[PDB]
């Protein structure tokens, strides 16, 4: 077999704290002589699906929830059976979101959800609406200061605006999905970019900011205000930029409604080492001490493990966090989820360039995301 | 007639049975034009192991063109990525033979023979947003 | 005056239906199904695994049910069965009542129904969820006895319908296929496909 046994090669993205993780894969070590290999490769949530379809890659790979049904459905993924004591640990909630077709197929491991975080020192009082943002730019635009940097290549970044006003990727009923209504080209979807792409127009943003601009932007105290996730505040904290969390603005009316993830452990379906990746897992990473000590090194959110939530939960920036979730929706994990970030990445990067206006880069997202009802009825299946 | 969607047929073979009459006489209108289906049509819907669809309690099945034509329109919507059969192999861990395959051009379930040409030739097959699609041998080389 | 089993489809509150591997022509096949035919070819005591596709879950406690019944209407009323050589060949895997046609491989939860009315044969299994990578569920059966066993089907086509019921037996979806279990299903099929085209 491809994947070793005997020891646990574990994938986590770059952002998320794979030194707090390593360090509790050492610990694993030096109890059960087991090594513990932590990696953090690029383009992680697309890297897996590539090689785990060979038979290879890690024995066990972290994401948000909304990747997964996808790597369940292309067979990548083993069942998880977690004991009645063990899963009556984490809240039914967090379970839900890793649940696919009646089975747990990864532990949920902590609730993620974008904040607007702003430095008091330059503004005291942080905008409340996205309207009152390109007066505000300007004002330090000659000061000279940008008003709002975020990541602009992620669509996971823009989506709460885009979805404040009626924006939604398909539409839950009764516990299901239906993958032939898609909300990505309606009213609210089309205002919320025309909004966004009227800040680019309008020379508020710059097009081209991503997740790297924009962190050291905020971090250097030339943009008062970013929307970022709970990851983000330990580079923060050693920043000293004088910080807050806080809910994200409204656009028009609406809470800006952001997407939610469950970061999440799956295990690999053609590892040989599942039973030493749920012991590692449900013993050692889902523990207070295990959390505890991920945690530090990047926040994790709002914890899986009710124990170590009730402790987290005391902490304003994990109840702005919950704020901005409860405001937001979970990310479905229906296979269907990566074709529909493809196809938003895409109207949102086409839209502030300028190839497409956003009535017809939204157009084409929502086409590439939807299914056709009539060949699927004559195919026989939904997919 | 045919207007409970928890029970009508949703084969063409099933369809004839309880219309009393045979595949070799039924006459079916295409979903998508409306026009009636040639008598290689109807056989064709059979192998290709299509579904019987409803519209207002009618059955209707569908013509070769129409089938190619929205097919195409539904792969270029849903068109995620390619594979040669190996990995195909190794990802699910059973034969071709096992995993469902349709032709891309006329939906045809390929069978193991048209599975191990893609196998023989290098070529590869496409994912269509979970469908997997490959060539059946009748498109496999143009008409 | 007893009845007949209907055949007719059902697709039921969960979208109930059959689903089968496409397993080709060759020779060396040893179960292969026709979706032009709706016929499964396959050799006696091997495995014909056939697909349960729902859109939506059943309860645990539903039950999935094979049965044969003979397709040409005036052998219908007639009870399938082995004939009486294969019935007596000590032949069982532990569960299976030797005069059972119909057996499923690979499950213990298995039960075999002799109707104390009809006198049909059928198997049940629990009706389970798809395992996790499976978008449908699959019970394994085999035949035992050749459509040409004399003293059993004697040539004569049979139909084996599926049901899914309740715990009480109550019907929640049914479909049907025609199978003929026979020496060499590859060449079947291949020869009943091509004259289906002439015809
Ligand atoms: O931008 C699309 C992307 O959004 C989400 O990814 C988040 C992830 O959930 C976070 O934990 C963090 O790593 O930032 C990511 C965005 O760069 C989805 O989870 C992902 O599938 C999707 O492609
Ligand atoms: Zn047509
Ligand atoms: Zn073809
Ligand atoms: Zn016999």
């Amino acid at each position: 077999m491809k994947i070793e046994e005997g020891k646990l090669v574990i994938w986590i993205n770059g952002d998320k704290g794979y030194n707090g993780l390593a360090e509790v894969g050492k610990k694993f070590e030096k109890d059960t002589g087991i090594k513990v290999t932590v990696e953090h490769p690029d383009k992680l949530e697309e890297k897996f699906p590539q090689v785990a379809a060979t038979g290879d890659g890690p024995d066990i790979i972290f994401w948000a929830h909304d990747r997964f049904g996808g790597y369940a459905q292309s067979g990548l993924l083993a069942e998880i059976t977690p004991a009645a004591a063990f899963q009556d640990k984490l809240y039914p909630f967090t379970w839900d979101a890793v649940r696919y077709n009646g089975k747990l197929i990864a532990y949920p491991i902590a609730v993620e959800a974008l904040s607007l975080i702003y430095n008091k020192d330059l503004l005291p009082n942080p905008p409340k609406t996205w309207e009152e943002i390109p007066a505000l730019d300007k004002e330090l635009k000659a000061k000279g200061k940008s008003a709002l940097m975020f990541n602009l290549q992620e669509p996971y970044f823009t989506w709460p605006l885009i979805a404040a006003d009626g924006g939604y990727a398909f539409k839950y009923e009764n516990g299901k999905y239906d993958i032939k209504d898609v909300g990505v080209d309606n009213a609210g979807a089309k205002a919320g970019l025309t909004f966004l792409v009227d800040l680019i127009k309008n020379k508020h943003m710059n097009a081209d900011t991503d997740y790297s601009i924009a962190e050291a932007a905020f971090n250097k105290g030339e943009t008062a205000m970013t929307i970022n996730g709970p990851w983000a505040w330990s580079n923060i904290d050693t920043s000293a930029v004088n910080y807050g969390v806080t809910v994200l603005p409204t656009f028009k009316g609406q809470p800006s409604k952001p997407f939610v993830g469950v970061l999440s452990a799956g295990i690999n379906a053609a590892s040989p080492n599942k039973e030493l990746a749920k012991e590692f897992l449900e013993n050692y990473l889902l523990t207070d001490e295990g959390l505890e000590a991920v945690n530090k090194d990047k926040p994790l959110g709002a914890v899986a493990l009710k124990s170590y939530e009730e402790e987290l939960a005391k902490d304003p920036r994990i109840a702005a966090t919950m704020e901005n979730a409860q405001k937001g929706e979970i990310m479905p994990n229906i296979p269907q989820m990566s074709a529909f970030w493809y196809a938003v990445r895409t109207a949102v990067i086409n839209a502030a360039s300028g190839r497409q206006t956003v009535d017809a880069a939204l157009a084409a997202a929502q086409t590439n995301a939807a299914a056709e009802l009539t060949l699927q009825e004559l195919l026989g299946e939904e997919r | 007639m045919f207007q409970d969607p928890q029970e009508r047929p949703r084969k063409l073979p099933q369809l004839c049975t309880e219309l009393q009459t045979t595949i070799h006489d039924i006459i079916l209108e295409c979903v998508y034009c409306k026009q009636q289906l040639l008598r290689r049509e109807v056989y064709d819907f059979a192998f290709r192991d299509l579904c019987i669809v409803y519209r207002d309690g009618n059955p209707y099945a569908v013509c070769d063109k129409c089938l190619k034509f929205y097919s195409k329109i539904s792969e270029y919507r849903h068109y995620s990525y390619s594979l040669y059969g190996t990995t195909l192999e190794q990802q699910y861990n059973k034969p071709l033979s096992d995993l469902l395959i349709r032709c891309i051009n006329c939906q045809k379930p390929l069978s193991p023979e048209e599975k191990q040409r893609h196998l023989d030739k290098k070529q590869r097959f496409h994912n269509i947003r979970g469908r997997w699609t490959g060539r059946c041998m009748s498109c496999s080389r143009s008409s | 005056s007893s009845s007949v089993p209907s055949q007719k489809t059902y697709q039921g509150s969960y979208g109930f239906r059959l689903g089968f591997l496409h397993s080709g022509t060759a020779k060396s096949v040893t179960c292969t199904y026709s979706p032009a035919l709706n016929k499964m070819f396959c050799q006696l005591a091997k495995t014909c695994p056939v697909q349960l596709w729902v859109d939506s879950t059943p309860p645990p406690g539903t039950r999935v049910r094979a049965m044969a019944i003979y397709k040409q209407s005036q052998h219908m009323t007639e009870v399938v069965r082995r004939c009486p050589h294969h019935e007596r060949c000590s032949d069982s895997d532990g569960l299976a009542p030797p005069q059972h046609l119909i057996r499923v491989e690979g499950n213990l939860r298995v039960e075999y129904l002799d109707d104390r009315n009809t006198f049909r044969h059928s198997v049940v299994v629990p009706y389970e969820p798809p395992e996790v990578g499976s978008d449908c569920t699959t019970i394994h059966y085999n035949y035992m006895c050749n459509s040409s066993c004399m003293g059993g089907m004697n040539r004569r086509p049979i139909l084996t319908i599926i049901t899914l019921e309740d715990s009480s037996g109550n019907l929640l979806g049914r479909n049907s296929f025609e199978v003929r279990v026979c020496a060499c299903p590859g060449r079947d099929r291949r020869t009943e496909e091509e004259n289906l085209r002439k015809k």
